[PDB]
């Protein structure tokens, strides 16, 4: 469960 | 499961650097991203930044000056260094997955010129004064040491159920102080050894005290 | 960065009733891929933060279902349809479509659950510290609610004063109870010269005060 921009 | 958990001293002079390590067992840290965020003295949080599957960085500009975040694959660990620390940098420091989902348990890293001390570490004595019934309370009290924290358990971890242990006080020595305190049955006074066990990292110390009635 | 502001930073709550936080930031979270990157942490006492809510609304795996999460963006809710034991700690807002990741002062979630008295026990200094010249004299207060509770020292039946420190715990996770040390503080010369000293402690859960004493022998 993707909760963050990453990049 | 993913477990993390730093490491790094306690006390820190102003000016100096800050050293910490974070310890991933259970996956590799070829794999994820690798965050440091810190909670300063009832103040939120404060994101610090990441390293990469790749060793790409990344780092809050608030502090990228004087940060740097690194990794050790060989030992699966990644490490935080923060320069030139004021007592601004006084906080817990996290380390934690990506997504925060997997966390440490954070280590306090107190900016000061002060010197640690350990703890002296005195028994609170269970009495007929300190018997309610069925239920005695015993503890240690853990004076005179400098910085936080110190970790007390008891029994090297066996008792774990009906342990208090007090926040901290500072005395207007400069120096902290608490107790530890574990309800027990009055039945096993006599016959159980009880046993606390102070950790203080700061210091390098580690006091055992037997408490007897 | 993007500010996170949450409100109100301290929430007593009766146990079983509702609870609302809101958060608001400083800029829309809501990202040109459709996603909105609003998220709130737990911090249980003298734990590390956890996931509670991610992407505003969907419940982090664990977390029960008398949470819920609301807003569009810029104003966002928590919501706790009945708060139980577990729910103490601290609430953090956070951002994640902006970088850096930005968090909220956090809100201060106490339980407010049934009253009940401390039982409370008095431990006379060890031997050993009186050899280093001071007397701690620790009167322990356990498992009592509300926090609030007066604990005063007699030595002889003189009322003591200024020589004390109190630490209370954070309430308990389980109990949403708290504990409390009281801590008289004198020269071994001076505890040598008084035979009784004596813990008094008035609470709302008690009728009467209880006091509890020793006699240096």
């Amino acid at each position: 469960i993707i909760n963050k921009k990453l990049d | 499961q993913v477990q993390l958990q730093e490491s790094g001293p306690g006390l820190v002079k102003p000016s100096q650097t800050l050293s910490l390590t974070c310890t991933v067992s259970g996956d590799s840290i070829t794999s994820g991203y690798w965050n440091w965020i810190r909670q300063p003295p009832g103040k939120g949080l404060e994101y610090i930044g990441y390293i990469r599957y790749s060793g790409r960085t990344y780092y809050n500009p608030s502090l990228k000056s004087r940060v740097t975040i690194s990794r050790d694959t060989s030992k699966n660990q990644f490490s935080l260094k923060l320069s030139s620390v004021t007592a601004a940098d006084t906080a817990v420091y996290y380390c934690a997955s990506v997504y925060f989902t997997y966390w440490g348990q954070g280590t306090l890293v107190t900016v000061s010129s002060a010197s640690t001390k350990g703890p002296s570490v005195f028994p609170l004595a269970p009495s007929s004064k300190s018997t309610s019934g069925g239920t005695a309370a015993l503890g240690c009290l853990v004076k005179d040491y400098f910085p936080e924290p110190v970790t007390v358990s008891w029994n090297s971890g066996a008792l774990t159920s009906g342990v208090h242990t007090f926040p901290a006080v500072l005395q207007s020595s400069g120096l902290y102080s608490l107790s530890s305190v574990v309800t027990v049955p009055s039945s096993s006074l006599g016959t159980e050894t009880y046993i606390c066990n102070v950790n203080h990292k700061p210091s390098n110390t580690k006091v055992d005290k037997k408490v007897e009635a | 960065d993007v500010v996170m502001t949450q409100t109100p930073l301290s929430l007593p709550v009766t146990l079983g009733q509702p609870a609302s936080i809101s958060c608001k930031s400083s800029q829309s979270l809501l990202d040109s891929d459709g996603k909105t990157y609003l998220n709130w942490f737990q911090q249980r006492p003298g734990q590390s933060p956890k996931r509670l809510i991610s992407l505003v609304s969907k419940l982090d795996s664990g977390v029960p279902d008398r949470f819920s999460g609301s807003g569009s963006g810029t104003d966002f809710t928590l919501k706790i349809s009945r708060v139980e034991a577990e729910d103490v700690g601290v609430y953090y807002c956070w951002q994640g479509s902006h970088f850096p990741y930005t968090f909220g002062q956090g809100t201060k979630l106490e339980i407010k659950r049934t009253v009940a008295a401390p039982s409370v026990f008095i431990f006379p200094p060890s031997d050993e510290q009186l050899k280093s010249g001071t007397a701690s004299v620790v009167c322990l207060l356990n498992n009592f609610y509300p926090r609030e509770a007066k604990v005063q020292w007699k030595v002889d039946n003189a009322l003591q004063s200024g020589n004390s420190q109190e630490s209370v715990t954070e309430q308990d996770s389980k109990d949403s109870t708290y504990s409390l040390s009281s801590t008289l503080t004198l020269s071994k010369a001076d505890y040598e010269k008084h035979k009784v000293y004596a813990c008094e402690v008035t609470h709302q859960g008690l009728s009467s005060p209880v006091t509890k004493s020793f006699n240096r022998g």
